[PDB]
RNA sequence: CGCGACCUCAGAUCAGACGUGGCGACCCGCUGAAUUUAAGCAUAUUAGUCAGCGGAGGAAAAGAAACUAACCAGGAUUCCCUCAGUAACGGCGAGUGAACAGGGAAGAGCCCAGCGCCGAAUCCCCGCCCCGCGGCGGGGCGCGGGAAAUGUGGCGUACGGAAG
């Protein structure tokens, strides 16, 4: 029946396989009665089971790259599909500790020198 | 040592594997031409099905990026069928038909009656 | 042979130095200390070689 | 026989389809195109002529990556969320 | 310190020391070939006064741009137009020989920036520049507070725009009277606002 | 020329493609202001480039 | 082609000067624009003037304005080290500094000395951290009183 | 002959990175005409403009005096009013044509090399453990590998500075 993608989230790899597997069969038999002259009732159903082989394909590949992601959730050389895909100067941008440390000589000057609170009597 | 050659080559120098420290894309790419994409639908023309009666071959239309090989793997996959030969052209729409000659202890008007089209 | 040209020319610049007149400040590297009091002050020196990391 | 007799003679061609501006202006025997220059890294423009310039800029075509920029950009490139679920 | 005997040694030019090593230098440039990586800069000290700190990511070509004016790129004789403007052999181009190897070496370079470039030997057909590079992607330098400016993307390719020192002495600016023509960003930043009318709302 | 190249018959089958006429379920849609396929290509008239 | 009475003139017309005419027609919306920046910054340094620093008084160069007394660009370093202000903590309690005016005079480099110590007996320095004062700051009364300052800081009128 | 240090110089589907191309209204570098004007035209004018080429950013460039002045002196850059259609250039013809000073917008200053003194006191990279991890960083451990004395880091830069 209506098949959609809540109940198929903790459904285990081979069975969802299986699944695509059917639903392909099933877009292939109403192709063939579509060129066949068939229902305007398969006519109807053939979007719905491209969607629905559509949304399985979604979970099977959601399921699969958040994996791959826990995977290498600690590593440090993580795969260029994993790595953050913003735009390409912020990606060559400097980081947030690089633009963050101070040399010693200004450190040093903010130290000492720091600016005050001051106000003026009128 | 010793020269004997009076040119100068290039000494032959050692290249070590690639021993990647993390792989380029994650996961490899699912096969997106498979056995269910590669045949789209039989035809069901006077000439198709009067071909499938006489010569025992089946008429199908495939995408464009299949092979004969990649056709009678496709056929004996999902019907179960031995294939003895596979003629393909470009149709003028631009769909690759394929004709699947089958072995002849097979016969296509019973496949075909198996699967729907008469 | 038919050299490389890096070999070619660093031999011939060995050559230029020893066929032009080198000025005297840098001739005075090549009268150089010899093997029987370099191997003296070298073994004098490693005594006081500075720490290893 | 200057005009119309010869211009029965036009029978093999000259240009074709490029691969980059895909306008039939790919020549055959310098295999360079004539509206983008095909072998050349650099696409073909001039300033003198702007309506060449815009026949194809950056709001012509699909713009399949960067209309999708622009609305990231509009709520500043987030990543790694997914608005908390019902 | 070694670096003031030498900066000393390099002011004495004529003296024949210094002719003996840069014709011996000329020489081994003349034969190498036209843009090949420098190891290690031939004049340390000029080098470390110019910013290279000789650690790691800066690296210093030395590249040979060919000597001599500049004859106006036109068919054989024929510049088609007023007498003011036939003239095409005895023409100069406006930025120097310096600028243009340090440009020349930060275009075959697209990865690296040009910080300063400096003189190491001349003949009468070529003259030879060494030009530091930094790699700005490198940790050693992009780590460093006070270096850390060239790895920002509003210092791409300081050679061409002409911030260098070669590009900044072509530009015809600093303080003065001698330079009015150019107050504003630039001379081309003084021409615009001269040449504009500021028509107000209200005249 | 009977000896084509792939490119070019795979162009010529686009542009048959789209030589179809307009489907009359259109013309009695609500927004609309088609009233034939105006786009059309005779063999004779015009020789669509290539 | 001049007709019988009247001014020849020299209109510099002759460049193509319509493809580069500035036009004022941004005026009040850069008016707004600044003031309304300027209300941001006065409201973002609280108890600071919002006119910046303090700067000196100055004497105009030439002979056409030398009566005219005009606000300077920094207090120089004499009389800074006159009124014993160090030179790195002034512009950091608010006093402009440039070090390249020199003091040719003795009247003028008093006046600035007069001046500052007149800014020093004036300003009220908060506390850095205010559970905790220190010895150079001000009584916790005159801080409950402390308030912008309109203008430029001790106007200089001739 | 061999073995080993270094110096130059190659080769890698080596480990990790990086540039390419686009748009180009505004910005920067170079190149750069001629119609036009001079009642002709050649210098000039158009014009450091159109075309061409390279390169960026959210602004660019400029910028903390080898300055302006000649006064009772001002004091980075940029932008506006004004100086001024003035000084000045120009077959002194047509035409071209700034700057200082003053009033405003804004306002912020700084850092190396050298001179030096500190037992290279400095930096990069691999491995392991803990934490955080969609800007790969903090801490410890390494008889782990390199860079660097042909000079890294600390103090220090013309307003002087360092040591006692
Ligand atoms: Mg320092
Ligand atoms: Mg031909
Ligand atoms: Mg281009
Ligand atoms: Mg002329
Ligand atoms: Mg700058
Ligand atoms: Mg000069
Ligand atoms: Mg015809
Ligand atoms: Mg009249
Ligand atoms: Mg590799
Ligand atoms: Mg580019
Ligand atoms: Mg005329
Ligand atoms: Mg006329
Ligand atoms: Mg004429
Ligand atoms: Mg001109
Ligand atoms: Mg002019
Ligand atoms: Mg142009
Ligand atoms: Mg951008
Ligand atoms: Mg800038
Ligand atoms: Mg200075
Ligand atoms: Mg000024
Ligand atoms: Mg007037
Ligand atoms: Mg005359
Ligand atoms: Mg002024
Ligand atoms: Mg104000
Ligand atoms: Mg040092
Ligand atoms: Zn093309």
């Amino acid at each position: 029946a209506k098949i959609k993608a809540r109940d198929l989230r903790g459904k285990k790899k081979e069975e969802l396989l299986k699944q695509l597997d059917d639903l392909k069969v099933e877009l292939s038999q109403l192709r063939v009665a579509k060129v066949t002259g068939g229902a305007a009732s398969k006519l109807s159903k053939i979007r719905v089971v491209r969607k629905s082989i559509a949304r399985v394909l979604t979970v099977i590949n959601q399921t699969q790259k958040e994996n791959l992601r826990k995977f290498y959730k600690g590593k440090k050389y993580k795969p260029l599909d994993l790595r953050p895909k913003k735009t390409r100067a912020m990606r060559r941008r400097l980081n947030k500790h690089e633009e963050s440390l101070k040399t010693k000589k200004q450190q040093r000057k903010e130290r000492l020198y720091p600016l005050r609170k001051y106000a003026v009597k009128a | 040592k010793i020269r004997t050659s009076p040119t100068f080559r290039r000494p032959k120098t050692l290249r070590l594997r690639r021993q990647p420290k993390y792989p380029r894309k994650s996961a490899p790419r699912r096969n997106k031409l498979d056995h269910y994409a590669i045949i789209k639908f039989p035809l069901t023309t006077e000439s198709a099905m009067k071909k499938i009666e006489d010569n025992n071959t089946l008429v199908f239309i495939v995408d464009v990026k299949a092979n004969k090989h990649q056709i009678k793997q496709a056929v004996k996959k999902l019907y179960d069928i031995d294939v003895a030969k596979v003629n393909t052209l470009i149709r003028p729409d631009g769909e690759k038909k394929a004709y699947v000659r089958l072995a002849p202890d097979y016969d296509a008007l019973d496949v075909a009656n198996k699967i729907g089209i008469i | 042979v038919k050299w490389p040209r890096y070999i070619r020319l660093q031999r011939q610049r060995a050559i230029l130095y020893k066929r032009l007149k080198v000025p005297p400040a840098i001739n005075q590297f090549t009268q150089v200390l010899d093997r029987q009091t370099a191997t003296q002050l070298l073994k004098l020196a490693h005594k006081y070689r500075p720490e290893t990391k | 026989t200057k005009g119309t007799s010869s211009f029965g003679k036009r029978r093999n061609k000259t240009h074709t389809l490029c691969r980059r501006c895909g306008s039939k202006a790919y020549h055959l025997q310098k295999s360079t195109c004539g509206k983008c220059g095909y072998p050349a890294k650099r696409k073909r423009k001039y300033n003198w002529s702007a309506k060449a310039k815009r026949r194809n800029t950056t709001g012509t075509g699909r713009m399949r990556h960067l209309k999708i920029v622009y609305r990231r950009f509009r709520h500043g490139f987030r990543e790694g969320t997914t608005p908390k679920p019902k | 310190g070694a670096y003031k005997y030498i900066q000393e040694l390099w002011r004495k030019k004529q003296s024949d020391v210094m002719r003996f090593l840069l014709r011996v230098r000329c020489w081994q440039y003349r034969q190498l070939s036209a843009l090949h990586r420098a190891p290690r800069p031939t004049r340390p000290d000029k080098a470390r006064r110019l910013g290279y700190k000789a650690k790691q990511g800066y690296v210093i070509y030395r590249i040979r741009v060919r000597r001599g004016g500049r004859k106006r790129p036109v068919p054989k004789g024929a510049t088609y137009g007023k007498p003011v403007h036939h003239g095409v052999n005895q023409l100069k181009f406006a930025r120097s020989l310096q600028s243009v190897a340090e440009e020349r070496a930060g275009r075959h370079c697209g990865a690296l920036r040009v910080l300063n470039s400096y003189w190491v030997g001349e003949d009468s057909t070529y003259k030879f520049f060494e030009v530091i590079l930094i790699d700005p992607f490198h940790k050693a330098i992009r780590r460093n507070p006070d270096t850390q400016w060239i790895t920002k993307p509003v210092h791409k390719h300081r050679e061409m725009r002409g911030l260098t020192s070669a590009g900044r002495k072509s530009r015809g600016l600093g303080k003065g009277h001698k330079f009015h023509h150019t107050i504003g960003g630039s001379r081309r930043a003084a021409w615009r606002r001269r040449n504009t009318l500021q028509l107000h709302r209200y005249r | 020329s009977s000896h084509k190249t792939f490119r070019i018959k795979r162009f010529l089958a686009k542009k048959q493609k789209q030589n179809r006429p307009i489907p009359q379920w259109i013309w009695m849609k609500t927004g609309n202001k088609i009233r034939y396929n105006s786009k059309r290509r005779h063999w004779r008239r015009t020789k669509l480039g290539l | 082609a001049p007709s019988r009475n009247g001014m020849i003139l020299k209109p510099h017309f002759h460049k193509d000067w319509q493809r580069r005419v500035a036009t004022w027609f941004n005026q009040p919306a850069r008016k707004i624009r600044r003031r309304k920046a300027r209300q941001a910054r006065a409201r973002r340094i609280a108890p600071r003037p919002a006119a910046g620093p303090i700067r000196p008084i100055v004497r105009c160069p030439t002979v056409r304005y030398h009566t005219k007394v005009r606000a300077g660009r920094g207090f120089s370093l004499e009389e800074l080290r006159v009124a014993g202000i160090h030179k790195k903590v002034a512009r950091t309690i608010g006093i402009s500094v440039d070090p390249r005016r020199r003091n040719k005079s003795t009247e003028s480099l008093q006046a600035n000395v007069q001046r500052l110590k007149e800014y020093r007996s004036k300003l009220v320095l908060f506390p850095r951290k205010p559970s905790a004062p220190k010895k150079g700051d001000s009584s916790a009364e005159e801080l409950k009183l402390a308030t912008q300052l309109t203008g430029p800081v001790m106007p200089i009128r001739n």
